């Protein structure tokens, strides 16, 4: 999955997700049309029964998070993030670092995250401390012995006040954001 | 040289290949639009990062309109074909097969969207030709780029379900995988760009190319046929809204569960306060983690494609569901046993679906 930003002058802005599920997806590639098939059905529940059971026609549940936030009507963040069910937990702590904590933007994209969706399946990137770790994990918590990245957080923020726009890439990949100056 | 953090005056690009960025700001530099930028960017991306996205996929495209001041999604994530069925992925004993084997059938193949919706994007909003747009990442794939780290280090990893397929000639020629610095050449997708460029999305959708994709799908397993192909379209997706300390919120729905559960442990975690602890205090990453468990709960139980099933979406973030849930969370013990919530107290109407644990 990747995740990327734009906004222009005229005020459009837009946050786009996108994917073909697992890297490479299937691994499949159409012969002789060079196009790389996605495995996205295995987003849909194995069992059936429940809520993302598979179905014809249906669409597998996503976790794929594009985001804009406004403040007094106008676009000023857009945040999201590759990585499945961790998604939604890197555009929380995106937000969280960059408003909760009031961190400057490339800090809050670039502080290490957790994510944990059960008693049996934790992730944390280098930079949570050893000993957070040891108390974690000392509360019944099973964080494990090596730190894992997390994400890609592209985000664009906009000041309608002075007119500007500040993009950031994650250091998680090689990503560039590139501002434009007309003329 | 390309940086991380950039700023200007006149718009902003940011996405994960140099290369992408650099002919996503291309576009706006000549005149286009955010929207023509980012259809641009997609074929880049389907390109220079091809183990991540691009036409054999999916995606959600959140688009706000400086004109009109609506926000709205086209939606292309993926359908599954007419012949998929509930038991699809279940052994002849009624269990499921492992996730690792699950992924290189053809079974696992939906529709894919990508096309369809950066047609339709260009159609509510573009200022540019998709011929135009296009044309950068076809010099891409005929001409090739010198491959990055992260694409190095995919092809390497992936090598073994790269090598069933006739991916191996491209990623994988002479039976090696191909070195951070060498070149990629892509000509068969080459081909692909210039056959849409030339007669439209229906060379995809339609065809020669959908026969072969189709064909191929089934000779991996699958049931995905021509028609399945005729029959997508995307789908334009209202935002779910909700504020978080004086911003709105404009985000994902279903048949995304990111939007609902994103908002939800916002509204949770809003209650602590968290900012009176240190950022890397364990207090923080306790409170995190509580609330990230009975979210990911709520989301097993209560999320899917709502054109099919009932989410429960005022319920799940109904004030006093979120207080429910919040009251569930100590600093000094943790839920061992964290489950999903009952958001049907908190409005009407019920599931049209079960409770099943997945493996």
């Amino acid at each position: 999955t990747t995740h990327f930003t734009v906004a222009d002058r005229w005020g459009n802005v837009v946050s786009y997700t996108t994917t073909i599920e697992q890297l490479f997806g299937t691994g499949i590639m159409v012969p002789d049309y060079g196009v790389i098939l996605n495995n996205e059905l295995t987003d849909f529940d194995a069992i059936p029964g429940g809520a993302n059971e598979v179905q014809p026609n249906k669409r597998p549940l996503s976790s794929m998070t594009p985001t804009i936030l406004f403040k007094d009507d106008k676009p000023v963040l857009t945040v999201g993030s590759p990585g499945g069910a961790t998604i939604i937990s890197s555009v929380l702590q995106t937000i969280l670092y960059h408003i909760e904590y009031g961190m400057e933007l490339k800090a809050a994209v670039e502080e290490p995250r957790i994510y944990t969706n059960s008693m049996s399946s934790y992730r944390y990137e280098d930079g949570v401390p050893k000993d957070v770790l040891s108390k974690l994990n000392g509360m019944g918590h099973k964080f494990g012995t090596s730190p894992v990245d997390i994400g890609n957080v592209q985000s664009i923020s906009i000041d309608h006040e002075n007119g500007t726009f500040k993009g950031v890439a994650d250091s998680s990949r090689n990503g560039a954001a590139i501002g434009i100056n007309l003329k | 040289e390309y940086k991380q953090v950039d700023v200007g005056k006149d718009g902003m690009v940011a996405t994960a290949h140099p290369l992408a960025s650099e002919i996503g700001a291309d576009v706006l530099k000549k005149g286009g639009n955010a929207i023509d930028a980012a259809v641009a960017i997609q074929f880049a991306l389907n390109v220079t990062e091809p183990m991540m996205s691009g036409i054999g996929g999916g995606g959600f495209m959140m688009v706000y309109d400086g004109k009109t001041k609506d926000t709205t999604i086209i939606d292309s994530r993926e359908r599954a074909p007419a012949g998929a069925t509930p038991d699809m992925f279940l052994d002849e004993n009624g269990k499921a097969i492992p996730f690792s084997e699950r992924v290189t059938k053809g079974t696992a193949v939906g529709v894919p969207g990508t096309l369809k919706g950066l047609e339709e994007a260009l159609d509510k909003w573009g200022t540019r030709s998709m011929k135009q747009l296009i044309t950068p990442s076809i010099k891409l794939a005929e001409k090739g780029f010198p491959i990055d780290s992260v694409l190095a280090e995919a092809i390497s990893d992936y090598q073994e379900k790269l090598s069933r397929t006739a991916a191996k000639d491209v990623f994988l020629p002479n039976g090696e995988p191909l070195k951070e610095g060498d070149t990629l050449i892509q000509k068969d997708l080459a081909k692909t760009f210039k056959l849409i460029r030339s007669k439209g999305t229906d060379a995809f959708y339609k065809g020669k190319f959908a026969k072969t994709l189709s064909d191929t799908v089934q000779d991996f397993g699958g049931s995905m046929t021509e028609k399945d192909l005729e029959n997508y379209d995307i789908t334009i997706d209202e935002p779910i809204w909700g504020d978080y300390q004086g911003y709105q919120i404009a985000t994902t729905p279903p048949p995304s569960s990111g939007g609902i559960f994103l908002l939800q442990m916002l509204k949770i975690l809003d209650h602590f306060n968290l900012s009176q602890y240190d950022v890397r205090s364990w207090e923080k990453y306790q409170l995190l983690a509580e609330t990230m468990h009975l979210s990911y709960a709520d989301r097993a139980s209560y999320a899917g494609d709502p054109e099919f099933v009932n989410v429960p979406l005022k319920g799940l973030l109904h004030p006093d569901y979120i207080k429910e849930r919040q009251q569930l969370i100590n600093l000094d013990q943790v839920n061992k046993k964290p489950k999903a919530g009952d958001p049907w107290k908190y409005q009407e109407g019920s599931a049209n679906y079960k409770q099943v644990e997945q493996p």
